[PDB]
RNA sequence: UUGGCACCUCGAUGUCGGCUCAUCGCAUCCUGGGGCUGUAGUCGGUCCCAAGGGUUGGGCUGUUCGCCCAUUAAAGCGGUACGCGAGCUGGGUUCAGAACGUCGUGAGACAGUUCGGUCCCUAUCCGUCGUGGGCGUAGGAAAUUUGAGAGGAGCUGUCCUUAGUACGAGAGGACCGGGAUGGACAUACCUCUGGUGUACCAGUUGUCGUGCCAACGGCAUAGCUGGGUAGCUAUGUGUGGACGGGAUAAGUGCUGAAAGCAUCUAAGCAUGAAGCCCCCCUCAAGAUGAGAUUUCCCAAUUAUAAGAUCCCUCAAAGAUGAUGAGGUUAAUAGGUUCGAGGUGGAAGCAUGGUGACAUGUGGAGCUGACGAAUACUAAUCGAUCGAAGACUUAAU
């Protein structure tokens, strides 16, 4: 199939055939790369290492991760790249194809496509039981002392324990969530853009992760 | 909206420059053009001016009108292929740029 | 709500092994004073 | 920005004032870290109305700026606002912004509080 | 929007001029209703002398709200009050001469005999 | 279930419904498979397999339960101190007051009904949700990963066309298989519709401060009213439910013995359910059974190398730790100069009006959180940890 990484921007609508209203996200994605084609007899699975974000290169007093480290070049220079900020791995596409230390570009893309998104939540600290699991809220007159928390948590002096599984306060946030079965709007080719209809994860600025759907 | 300018520009061949001017308070008429068969008509919608925000694509603004005893009002987008033309008739006089006391 | 029993001379030590200090930067003494 | 410093709005804006205008008078100050975080901001945006020196920005460089403090310098007497216009504004004609400097001492002793300078440059 | 408990009016000639919502026709535990949707009310003030007195439960349907409809185009009509008319077995209405205008949602929505009959459509 | 017995508890096992949460069991209320018949068709009826998921809003009296209007694919019976009061309530429940009736010679009762009436606790141990420091994984460190194993999602309806063909005495009615549009539910986001927006913009009353001109500020819920940027939000905006396969219940069968014939199970053997494992999303090598690649660093006890941490500037992150962006070869935050979006036409002079006022110079001026460019301010100074490949037993 066919796998491309890139940064959200923003978001914003087009007007269709029929001055249809249609909403779009606006990935930029350019100076992918890759750096490392994969065997069965060596891992025992076939894939593809990619990397996306060009960086700077070794220094003396360096102290961030803007400019790379010796390990780092010694892994862009092999297949003739620069330091490579982001690195992934994609598993369902044809190795046959794909020689090593090329590019990789939109133009791969056609427009009317379908897809899946893959790409990390927004931060929420911690936070209750009624915003995180959503569940409702006790009396506020009538006299009551009851209003945003959470009832019971067990029965009785049977089954005095209390069970994993339990819906209590916390942290919700930066995780790993997917989307199915978008669709492919525009493909730009100078300014390296691809389009999507609807809405995907993520904070402006992030990372995100475009791949092809395996459902029909 | 210079902010790397890469959403300013891609949506650069869906505006149109066919357009008036129009403040709030300005009398004006709005030429849909409506699709209900093989071929359908235009059936104007007539009005005053109670709202306009934004920039962009995203520009949106709507009338106001009394039909029979009962009101009525339609919001629309600046840019869609569906309005034919508008068609400023008169103008006025406000100290407000959002207009709700007229209910 | 209450204690039900008597805390050992251990479980009271095994617990204060984080209740230390800390100590300050070293700058030739001259402070980080930045 | 958006600092609160446990001090509703009626009080912080009256807390920014007082900072904006005894700095002025001895053009260095102690205070603690936050604090001068914030008139850091403050009072640059109350030299760049100095330089216009108009007769406009005189009258939004008194909305924030402090009652007249009759100040006495060698023989004379001033206000806080014919220093600023006058003086202030022609040491700094050539200069972008930038005429603060945050300098750390210590902490104290009684509430542990790390204490700064603050000057004019 | 029209849930239970709701008052709208109506604007038919047919006796019963307002009415009060107690249910809506989904069934999966269904909590509004907007333009085009069947519903049961009764009476609560008429006119003397016709077809519909009070206290006699009917099946209606919308014309009107404040809340509106978000038309595929990207546009959006919203009135200045509330409204309905009053229907039969047979899918129609029980009164003639219908007043005040409609929405033209209700042609995709088998209400045709009613943009039929009324003055405005829009 | 109403009870019988009186084995724990009276130096306290301290409470009937309803609200919030959830968890198991089938002797199944709906959906799912089929057999059976008077099921011609529908509609059922009967028994059989099945627990994956699902299982409504309101009126009267205390109401546990009871009756009633109105909808629904359906509006299930039981368990878990008649589930849950160190999580909530107190109508009900037996306190002291006072009426009304049966009673008593009187103290008073049996309540046969009504009205009024103080809810104590800073969570030590286990358990639970979330996040970090310390050793270890036969040299030390930086990135990318496999997945033994664990959890999660799982629902359904109507129109119409399929197709009036199999079948149905004809009307009626599938199989087939195509979509179209939905209700509830679960998750990401803020372009639209809209809600807030206490260091943003105009308007406006009262009173103190400049023996007043009002152009300004202070307190009076932000003094009130009209609007509203960034930001978090739903009533808004978009996806999802899977199909598909491997077999198994009942039940349909074929060769095929039983006993010639027979026969679905006996040697055999295809078939077939929303259930079960596999397919879809998420966490995972403290998986002491501690994995697999890629590149980088290499000694005179002992300094130090790759490489990280202290420490200072900040948010796309956040209770604190941690994660992440950047440290003068530097665009990190602030500021300064330009833009956006928002408010809605300043001050000050100049014409017009006896006057309070309105016009023009000018889409004016001001602008917190978003964007860009620019070294003017400070990220200075300097310190601290930190590896030198064991042994057999084989092949080399
Ligand atoms: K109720
Ligand atoms: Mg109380
Ligand atoms: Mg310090
Ligand atoms: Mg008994
Ligand atoms: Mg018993
Ligand atoms: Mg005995
Ligand atoms: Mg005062």
């Amino acid at each position: 199939t066919k796998g491309i990484l890139g940064r959200k921007i923003g978001m914003t609508q087009v007007f269709g055939e029929n001055g249809e209203l249609i909403p779009v996200t606006v990935v930029e994605a350019k100076e992918n790369v890759v750096l490392q084609k994969k065997t069965v007899e060596v891992d025992g699975y076939n894939a593809i290492q990619v990397g996306f974000e060009d960086k700077k290169a070794y220094k003396k007093d360096a102290k961030s991760n803007k400019y790379a480290n010796k390990p780092a070049e010694g892994h862009a220079k092999k297949a003739d790249a620069a330091p490579k900020r982001f690195i992934r791995e994609f598993r369902n596409v044809d190795v046959d194809a794909y020689e090593v230390g090329q590019e990789v570009s939109v133009d791969t893309f056609v427009a009317g496509d379908v897809i899946d998104v893959t790409g990390v939540s927004k931060g929420k600290g911690f936070q209750g039981a009624i915003k995180r699991h959503g569940q409702s809220r006790g009396p506020m007159s009538h006299g009551s002392h009851f209003h945003r928390a959470p009832g019971s948590v067990g029965m009785a002096s049977d089954a005095s324990r209390v069970f994993k599984g339990q819906k209590m306060p916390g942290r919700m946030g930066g995780n790993t969530v997917t989307v199915q079965n978008l669709e492919v709007v525009q493909v730009d080719t100078e300014n390296k853009v691809i389009l999507v209809k609807g809405n995907v994860p993520g904070p402006k600025k992030g990372l995100v992760e475009i791949r092809t759907s395996i459902k029909k | 909206m210079t902010n790397h300018k890469l959403i300013e520009a891609v949506t650069k061949s869906q505006l149109r420059t066919d357009l008036p001017s129009f403040r709030p308070g300005d009398t004006l008429r709005v030429h849909v053009r409506i699709i209900e068969g093989t071929r359908e008509r235009i059936q104007v919608f007539e009005g005053v001016v109670i709202k306009r925000r934004g920039g962009g694509v995203s520009e949106t603004f709507t009338v106001r009108k009394i039909s029979s005893g009962v009101g009525v009002e339609r919001t629309f987008p600046l840019h869609t292929p569906k309005i034919e033309k508008i068609e400023v008739k008169r103008r006025g006089k406000v100290r407000r740029a959002k207009l709700y006391y007229l209910r | 709500a209450v204690p039900k029993r008597r805390t050992s001379k251990t479980r009271k030590n095994k617990r204060r092994t984080h209740f230390k200090i800390s100590v300050p930067g070293m700058t030739e003494e001259y402070k980080l004073s930045h | 920005g958006y600092r609160k410093l446990g001090r509703t709005s009626d009080q912080r804006k009256a807390m920014l004032r007082d900072l904006a205008t005894s700095l002025i008078i001895s053009e260095r100050i102690e205070t603690t870290e936050a604090r001068a975080k914030e008139v850091r901001s403050v009072v640059e945006k109350l030299i760049t109305l100095g330089k216009k020196g108009d007769l406009a920005s005189r009258r939004n460089a008194a909305k924030t700026l402090r009652n007249v403090e009759i100040l006495n310098e060698d023989e004379t007497t001033q206000t806080a606002l014919q220093k600023l216009f006058g003086e202030i504004a022609e040491r700094y004609t050539e200069r972008q912004g930038g005429y603060t400097r945050i300098l750390k001492q210590g902490p104290r002793r009684g509430d542990g509080a790390e204490s700064v300078i603050i000057e004019l440059v | 929007m029209i849930q239970q408990e709701t008052r709208l009016k109506v604007a038919d000639n047919s006796g019963a001029r307002e009415v009060l919502t107690i249910k809506v026709l989904g069934g999966s535990g269904r909590k509004t209703a907007n333009i085009g949707d069947v519903i049961v009310c009764t009476v609560k003030n008429a006119t003397p002398g016709g077809v519909v007195k009070k206290g006699d439960v009917v099946k209606a349907v919308i014309v009107r709200t404040k809340s509106g409809v978000r038309r595929n185009d990207g546009s959006y009509i919203k009135f200045d009050e509330n409204a309905c008319v009053i229907i039969r077995d047979d899918k129609g209405p029980r009164g003639t001469r219908i007043f005040g205008p409609v929405a033209r949602e209700l042609r995709e929505g088998n209400f045709m005999k009613i943009v039929s009959l009324a003055p405005e459509v829009l």
